[PDB]
Formats: structure tokens, sequence, C-alpha cells
């Protein structure tokens, strides 16, 4: 049996940790929803 | 249960202990998640009962109590937060680049963070707090991080 908790409000934060770089990736999706690269 | 707006955990005691198995997004009575969080399966909110309303494998996305709500989207420029919120830890904004999945039938953005499994279905923000997605289901690069998609759902 799965349950559900609050987490917090859903709102933009000023001044957040900056981070993750911005990757340009080829992939493919397949029927079961799973991503794959594509090379 | 509770049916406030608001970002939530979805936990199971099927396990050991207690378990965050993913996150969700509830908006306008709606509960939006990813499907490899539940599975499709019914959800428990306090004493009340959230039954699947839609659902999709390949979007692995679904929603409870009714339609998809969520229709924000990348503007293809700006920055966006991951509203991470991982097992037993408090909910952090992360604010990035959003990258980009190019596939046979068009570009998706995409978020470069790194996770436990258990944070699938937390919401990308933009700048107006609108929901353009949830972050869980991606790919693994060669550096061995995690490259997540921008998965939103259509509001019919
Ligand atoms: C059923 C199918 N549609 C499906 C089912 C499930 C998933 N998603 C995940 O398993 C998932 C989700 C998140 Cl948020 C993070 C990860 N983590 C991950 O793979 O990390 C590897 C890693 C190694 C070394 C260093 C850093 C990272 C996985 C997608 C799709």
């Amino acid at each position: 049996d799965m349950y559900i908790e609050r987490a917090g409000d859903i709102t933009w934060e000023k001044d957040a940790e900056v981070t993750g770089n911005s990757p340009r990736l080829d992939v493919a999706l397949d029927e079961s929803g799973d991503f794959s690269l594509v090379e | 249960g509770e049916t406030t707006d608001g970002v939530y955990r979805v936990m199971t005691r099927r396990l050991l202990g207690s378990t965050q198995v993913g996150v969700g997004v509830m908006q306008e009575g709606v509960f939006h998640t990813m499907w490899h969080v539940t599975k499709g399966a019914a959800l428990r909110s306090g004493e009340g009962r959230l039954d699947p309303y839609w659902g999709d494998v390949k979007q692995d996305l679904v929603s409870y109590c009714g339609p998809w709500k969520l229709d924000a989207a990348w503007d293809g420029l700006s920055e966006v937060q991951l509203l991470a919120v991982p097992p037993g830890e408090r909910a952090k904004n992360i604010q990035t680049l959003p990258g980009i999945f190019k596939t046979k039938d068009g570009d998706i953005g995409a978020v470069a963070l790194d996770y436990p499994a258990g944070t699938s279905g937390s919401p990308i923000l933009d700048k107006c707090g609108r929901v353009i997605g949830l972050y869980g289901n991606g790919v693994v690069i060669k550096n061995g991080s995690y490259v997540s998609a921008i998965t939103q759902g259509k509001r019919e």
C-alpha cells in the first residue's frame, strides 16, 4: 500500500543554488518508456 | 485526505521500514507522478483513497482523481529549478540551464542533476513557479552521471 506525505509548496526561490551543465544528446525512446543513447 | 496543492513524497511499507519510491505534484485536485513510481497502483492520502485516472507507460506518466492538469512548457532559453525532494531529506530548489534530448520525433529539454532514484517525480519549474515537467526518466552518460528528460503530459 503506497501513501503520500506533503513535502512543500511549489514556488521559484530567488538566489537558489545554481549548478548543472546543459548537454546536447542524441537519444531514442522505446515502447517501454526507456531512453537510450544513440551514437 | 490532503488535497492542498504542493509537492508530495510517495512512500511504501512493503519493503524494510518506510521507503520513499518517488515524488508527485498535487494541482487542481489531481495527483501527478511518473508511471515507474507507482506502476499505476492506488494511493492512500491519510484515510482517503486516490484512484488512477489516466496513464501511459511510454510517456512514463500517470494522474490520479482526474485528467492531467500540467501544461506549461520550457521556453528553450531560460534557466529552470528542480524542486528536488530526495528520500529522508528536505525539499530543495536547484537552478540549472537545461540541455537537449534530440530524438527522431523532436527535441525535449533535459536536466543534468544527480539524485537518488526515489527522487523520481520531482517537479521542474519555470520563473513563474509553473510546473513544466517531472524529473526522473532519462539516461546514464559516459561519466556515470544521470541526465533526465523534462517529462511533460498533455492537458485535454
Ligand atoms: C520503467 C522505466 N520507464 C524507468 C524506470 C526507472 C527510471 N528511473 C531511474 O531508475 C532513475 C531515476 C533517477 Cl531520478 C535517478 C536514477 N539514478 C541512476 O541511474 O543513477 C546512476 C548513477 C551512477 C553513478 C553515479 C550517479 C548516478 C535512476 C526511468 C525509467
